[PDB]
């Protein structure tokens, strides 16, 4: 879930 | 240094112009297994109708409200309809008796430290179709996606605090730590699976 760095 | 970021691209916008990702794959737009009678389906999001994506985002915010405010990147509900409906969002949407949507994958395909990737956003089950093999079998279409249109991995983030589905992708489908994960230098980790 979602796109992190 | 252009050149090859040129050809990185050249692969990410081809796969990005493609019309249905599954056309040579029918075997995987159908699961039948352990009581469920699942049609999936491959759209962009412009491909969608608008219930369709309310369905989708209040799935994802029932299931992961609580876990993005245990996180610290918080939840707000712009933020994450602007995601889920940007044009280069891709849909995997399985469909129980081709009829009531149960589950679904917000993916991409994008350039990732430098790599094409398949980047997949969202894995998403309604409770009652969990534990059923249908998550895995979501994830092999990604993976198969990946290979067709020859990105180089599958790549995702998980919640440190989402403990079933990290073990779901490190132990059952052997996904690795990827290194851009702040764990290789935080309440998440980045994960990926090489093509
Ligand atoms: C962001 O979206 C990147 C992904 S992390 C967010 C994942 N989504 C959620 O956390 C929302 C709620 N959960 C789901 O949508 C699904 O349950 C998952 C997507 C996490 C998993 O899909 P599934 O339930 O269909 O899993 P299966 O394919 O049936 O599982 C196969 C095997 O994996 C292990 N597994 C799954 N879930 C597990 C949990 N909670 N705990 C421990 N292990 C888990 C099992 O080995 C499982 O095999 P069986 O034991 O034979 O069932
Ligand atoms: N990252």
């Amino acid at each position: 879930s979602g796109r992190g760095k | 240094e252009r050149a090859a970021m040129d050809a990185v691209c050249a692969k990410v916008d081809a796969a990005n112009r493609l019309g249905d990702p599954l056309e040579a794959f029918p075997v995987f737009k159908k699961y039948d297994r352990n009581g469920l009678n699942v049609s999936i389906e491959c759209k962009r999001v412009s491909g969608l109708e608008p219930a369709t994506v309310d369905w989708a985002f209040d799935l994802t915010k029932t299931n992961m409200q609580t876990m993005y405010e245990q996180s610290e990147w918080g939840w707000k509900d712009r933020e994450k309809r602007e995601e889920m409906t940007d044009d280069r969002a891709w849909y995997l949407i399985a469909w129980e008796n081709s009829s009531v949507p149960v589950a679904f994958s917000h993916f991409r395909f994008d350039v990732e430290c430098g790599d094409e990737v398949l980047y997949c956003y969202e894995v998403q089950l309604e409770s009652k179709v969990r534990r059923k093999g249908l998550g895995k079998f979501l994830i092999q279409i990604l993976q198969l996606m990946a290979n067709s249109t020859q990105m180089k991995k599958v790549m995702l983030t998980v919640f440190k605090h989402n403990h079933g589905a990290y073990q779901f992708f490190r132990e059952a489908l052997q996904f690795e730590i990827d290194d851009s994960s702040p764990s290789m230098s935080c309440s998440y980790e980045i994960l990926s699976r090489r093509t």
